[PDB]
RNA sequence: GUAAGUUUAGAUUAUAGCCAAAAGAGGGCUCUUCUGGAACGGAAAAAACCUUUAAUAGUGAAUAAUUAACAACA
């Protein structure tokens, strides 16, 4: 499946942790139905947990739209431009609450095979190895068997 | 003909996917699409960065002159520009960026510390930084996608609005976090273009009253083949200052000059890492 | 065949360990008679636990709450 | 024909999406593609374990090259560092040799010296002072 | 630095990926406490097997908490079939190394 | 001269133990190349392209045919001829347009 | 260190020329040294996909 | 059955602005049911690829195959409509961008054998497609020079990285 | 030292094995009797010999089995 799929290297959006950490999630949309058994669990989430989540995360704008609906759905958008969409059909409050927290922590970068765990832009402090390191020089720079 | 409508419904969705790939839709600004409230979006912008802004000032920054022209033309069939804030914001950034660089690299020449500031205030860096902070989404203009000169202007206007509200010390942290970070992993001459590096080196050595260097061939391999390696070292007063690798003697010798210059100005690869630790 | 050097050594090392096993098994702390009855109480208690679990099977309680909670499937915002 | 399966289109696409990068009729014929995909998945699972073993061989190969530049064989270098209470693993040692040549040379001398101390202790017999680098710190 | 069950060669501004949940909020600073070696251009210090707390201090930050991409596990069995298959996804976290400091207490 | 490795090529190794005996200190300054061990640059007679053109001299038949041209190329770069032949359209269309870059 | 990107890469992967003298030596022992350098197993940057061999000259 | 090649002639672009290169004209033409094998027609359609209208018509006039005459007549009609309906100025200023053959609807019959046996016979048909683009034929292919080959080889060597390490 | 065993009620499938190692009996087969086995590692490929308590992610670590062995006098 690796040869059947794309891959990338480990990175961060804008050097997130160097100076100050910025939260990538910026918008949430949740759609509901007033009276539909499928969306009962989402309704309870609005009743109890929606306001508390908004306060703990003040950089995210949350939209709640009751309307005639068949499947409740959540849309998450990020600063780098990614968009993610999830169905919430007939799920419990606990399931939805835990799902939302995962979205907050994520950065919009694609979830695919990552080639290496570690990324460094300054791998060497003493100088990268080349063949001439560890080779002694010679007087007058005479290559082997040169008479001079 | 099978009974049921659910399979027909599913297939309509796939036909939608196929059509999009073949005929990608033209870009649209997020304001047009649903789930948009301008007032709420602006407030989250400030809180996202852990900085406090005055709402009246911040909104003015996003407005652009071209936007006013479009509205009036539609109107025939008040506002207030960000021009004042743009000039103030850009001016401080140039001075603030220069102050950072000189302390870090005092020896480095004046022309150098102008190229780096020009490099870090160009469209490439500013436009790239602006988009990932949502500045493009909140901009008001007559053309979308926003042209880079327009996008760049609105970015510095925002810094100007931050300067007025919270003063110099806060803005200096803002420039460090978002603009100075962009030089991580960048070699000096990648940001500053110098032709004839040897000529510059000779003048610099004269100022400190040092003798002109003597070029010599420290190491050699495969000279007569089509893939040769050369090491050239600049010797001063029979003392080594720099050593450089290259394909040809001329290329390798030029490489030694750049190595020497970097050490003189203290912009080496193994130099002390920049400091973001200070909370003040 | 010829037995390789590795095989000969590996076998010797295992022989040496077993030799020590013989030694440490030659010095019983208690004789047979002293052992008799020294652990009777603990053993008897253990079986009592086993028997109690075996004879404890029975159906489970049924509650009105479980049956009537099914009606919440049609809860709504009025 | 009272009841007929109406979803066969999507059940077919599940297999065929994993076969688009094959060559031949294996990438478009279901009866052939299905056999090839399961063989690929079996290989994918068995190669997760084999990968870890392969990388260790690569590390040992590169370490032998780095040590021999200083005149040391691989067994001597690794063993003596352990006797000095150094617990660096093979993966990190390869990084130092490639990216920290001076630090690697320092470790090369340390391992060589500890080897020499062991040789002296072996030849000399009786009670003699132990080597400076042959002293073991204790924990409790 | 020895962290989790792995050893990492580290420097300031580096990114590290840990393949399990950590219980730390995003944006939080941490101190790595098992350090085996610290080095500079001209000198290096080696612990036996660990350096003392006074000498070296390493700090890191939690940047992202995520999950891995789906991994396919399909045991080898007669009558393998294409649906006798499992998908494994593990939680992950990313740390950015911030600073390394030393003090003159040798 | 306590170091057991010669100090003349890469660096000078000085190894010491702290008083408590819990840390090992390493001092490794670099060694610079002596002036007496260098050669003068041959200023009297250079871009790598010029070297290639002299190597890949077109002398007979103007532009040579595939086969003879490939034999010339293999000698210059010390390869076999098989390296230089093209491939079909199946392999050329599989190639990635934008492979990832690390740093 | 402090080289430009391209010269740094060129230096690391360059190919070296070596000399061996075979007078009175056994051919088998000579082969071991030559095979080591031909494959590139003398370099800490060795990989089977990197083509890191060197030239060997025997007289 | 699909007939899309015909409708391609009815696309209308918006007027070009003054500061823009002049867009060349395009013509699509085909003949649908032909009593000829598509495999045989392929060799004829392949030959005239990339050539100008006059060179194509010259080579067709001296070919002995039955397909050559049919292709020539289709080419002549395409030239006539190009000037008459698609605002082409000069007849000679045209070249063949696309030319290919396609399968048609066929018929099944019986073929007799010698012991009361039989076989299934197909009476085969094919289509022919062309696209004419105004302008001189684009320049031909030039094989890579020895210097060009080498420059690629150095590029390959420069791309190498240290694999599976920090 | 250790956790199974009997009674009651219900229910099929199966009723030809294979190789290694012991002891016999009719004289290489053929029967009878006790023990063991069914690698993804090893013995060159390797159902049956040897190492091996289940199955998961990791660019960690310590080990097991492991086809080779070193022509006269005295
Ligand atoms: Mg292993
Ligand atoms: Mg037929």
């Amino acid at each position: 499946t690796g040869r059947g799929t794309s891959s990338r290297f480990l990175t961060s959006v804008l050097h997130n942790g160097l100076g100050r950490y910025v939260q990538q999630l910026q918008r949430l949309s949740l759609s509901l139905s007033r009276d539909a058994p499928s969306s009962r669990g989402a309704r309870e989430f609005v009743e109890r947990e929606v306001t508390d989540f908004a306060r703990r995360n003040p950089g995210v704008v949350v939209y709640v739209n009751p309307r005639p609906c068949a499947m409740p759905r959540i849309v998450a958008e990020y600063l780098n431009g990614a968009v993610r969409e999830e169905n919430v059909n007939s799920k419990s409050v606990e399931e939805i609450k835990s799902l939302v927290q995962k979205l907050a922590d994520q950065s919009g970068l694609d979830v695919i095979r990552i080639r290496k765990p570690f990324h460094t832009d300054n791998p060497s402090i003493q100088g990268q190895w080349h063949p001439f390191t560890n080779k002694r020089t010679a007087l007058h720079g005479l290559r082997p068997r040169e008479l001079r | 003909v099978k009974k049921g409508f659910r399979a027909a419904f599913r297939f309509q969705k796939e036909l939608e996917r196929w059509r999009l790939l073949r005929c990608p839709p033209p870009p649209v600004r997020r304001s047009e699409k649903p789930n948009w409230d301008y007032h709420a979006e602006v407030q989250a912008f400030g809180s996202r960065l852990q900085e406090t802004f005055s709402l009246d000032l911040l909104k003015t920054a996003f407005i652009n002159s071209c936007y006013i022209k479009s509205e009036e033309a539609k109107r025939q069939s008040n506002l207030k520009d960000n021009q004042e804030l743009f000039e103030q914001g850009l001016s401080f950034s140039h001075r603030c960026l220069t102050q950072f660089l000189e302390d870090e690299f005092p020896d480095l020449p004046a022309e150098g510390t102008e190229s780096l500031v020009s490099f870090l205030t160009g469209e490439a860096v500013v436009c790239h930084v602006a988009r990932n902070l949502a500045v493009e989404q909140l901009t008001l203009s007559a053309e979308f996608p926003v042209p880079l000169p327009v996008l760049r202007q609105t970015f510095f206007a925002v810094i100007g609005a931050l300067l007025q509200s919270s003063g110099p010390e806060r803005a200096a942290l803002f420039i460090r976090d978002f603009l100075i970070t962009q030089m991580t992993g960048k070699e000096l001459f990648e940001m500053w273009t110098v032709v004839n590096p040897m000529g510059l080196l000779v003048e610099e050595l004269k100022k400190r009253n040092i003798s002109a260097p003597e070029s010599r061939l420290t190491r050699q391999s495969g000279s007569t083949t089509a893939l040769p390696l050369y090491f050239v070292g600049l010797y001063c007063d029979r003392k080594l200052i720099a050593e450089g690798p290259g394909e040809t003697v001329l290329v390798a010798e030029e490489e030694a000059a750049r190595v020497a210059l970097r050490k003189l100005y203290g912009f080496t690869e193994n130099r002390r890492p920049w400091d973001y630790s200070k909370p003040k | 065949r010829t037995v390789s050097f590795q095989a000969k050594e590996s076998m010797i090392r295992r022989l040496e360990v077993e030799a020590e096993n013989h030694y440490w098994l030659s010095m019983p702390y208690m004789t047979a008679e002293q052992e008799c009855g020294h652990a009777a109480e603990r053993r008897a208690q253990a079986f009592e636990a086993i028997k109690a679990a075996a004879t404890s099977k029975f159906p489970k309680h049924r509650y009105i709450a479980d049956q009537l909670d099914h009606l919440n499937i049609s809860k709504k915002w009025s | 024909l009272r009841n007929r399966l109406t979803d066969r289109y999507w059940r077919v696409q599940e297999v065929l999406k994993h076969a688009q990068h094959f060559r031949g009729r294996k990438n478009r014929c279901y009866r052939l593609a299905v056999r090839a995909v399961t063989r690929a998945f079996v290989k994918c699972t068995k190669a997760r374990r084999l990968k870890k073993r392969n990388l260790r061989t690569l590390w040992i190969n590169r370490i032998t090259a780095a040590s021999q530049e200083h005149g040391l064989k691989y067994p001597a270098f690794i063993v003596n560092l352990i006797k000095c209470q150094v617990e660096l693993n093979r993966k990190v040692l390869v990084d130092l040799a490639i990216y920290e040549p001076k630090t690697f040379k320092s470790l090369a001398a340390l391992a060589k010296r500890r080897q020499q101390e062991g040789f002296a202790a072996a030849l000399g017999d009786g009670k003699e002072p132990e080597g400076i680098f042959s002293r073991v710190v204790q924990y409790h | 630095v020895h962290f989790a069950s792995h050893q990492w060669k580290v420097t300031a501004e580096d990114l590290i990926l840990i393949e399990n949940e950590l219980d730390i909020k995003c944006g939080e600073r941490i101190r790595l406490e098992k350090v085996l070696l610290v080095g500079a251009d001209n000198f290096t210090l080696l612990g036996k097997p660990l350096l003392r707390k006074e000498l070296v201090r390493v700090e890191a930050t939690v940047i992202e908490k995520t999950e891995s991409w789906p991994k396919i596990n399909m045991k080898f069995r007669k009558r393998k079939n294409f649906r006798k298959k499992k998908i494994i996804v593990n939680p992950q976290t990313i740390l950015r190394i911030n600073t390394i400091e030393i003090a003159p207490r040798l | 001269t306590y170091s057991s490795l010669p100090d003349d090529y890469n660096c000078q190794v000085d190894l010491a133990l702290t008083a408590d005996g819990r840390t090992i200190v390493c001092y490794h300054p670099s060694v610079d190349i002596p002036y007496e061990h260098t050669k003068p640059i041959p200023q009297p007679d250079e871009t790598h392209e010029q070297i290639l053109k002299a190597k890949l001299e077109v002398r007979k038949s103007k532009q040579l045919e595939q086969g003879p041209m490939i034999e010339q190329l293999s000698k210059v770069f010390y390869t076999t001829k098989h390296r230089w032949y093209p491939h079909g359209q199946y392999h050329n269309r599989r190639k990635k347009l934008n492979p990832p870059r690390d740093r | 260190s402090s080289f430009s990107r391209a010269p740094q890469q060129w230096a690391t992967f360059a190919r070296m020329w070596y000399l061996l003298d075979g007078k009175m030596q056994p051919p088998g022992k000579l082969a071991v040294i030559a095979s080591n350098k031909l494959q590139g197993l003398n370099k800490p940057v060795y990989h089977q996909l990197s083509d890191c061999g060197d030239h060997v000259v025997i007289i | 059955i699909s007939r899309k090649w015909e409708k391609k002639n009815k696309i209308v672009y918006p007027p070009q602005l003054p500061g823009e290169p002049r867009r060349p004209a395009e013509i699509y033409h085909c003949r649908r049911q032909i009593k000829y094998s598509k495999d045989k027609m392929w060799y004829l359609a392949k030959m005239i690829r990339g050539m100008s209208i006059d060179q194509a018509l010259a080579q067709l006039e001296f070919n002995d195959k039955k397909g050559a005459q049919i292709i020539k007549e289709v080419l002549l009609e395409a030239q006539d409509m190009a000037v008459r309906d698609h605002n082409v100025e000069f007849r000679s200023n045209l070249h063949i961008a696309e030319s290919t053959s396609g399968r048609g609807q066929c018929l099944k019959r019986i073929r007799y054998h010698g012991r009361g046996r039989f076989g299934i016979m197909e009476k085969v048909y094919c289509h022919y497609f062309v696209k004419l683009v105004e302008g001189p034929p684009p320049p031909p292919e030039v094989p890579k020079t020895a210097v060009d080959h080498a420059k690629d080889y150095i590029q390959q060597l420069r791309s190498r990285t240290i694999i599976h390490t920090l």
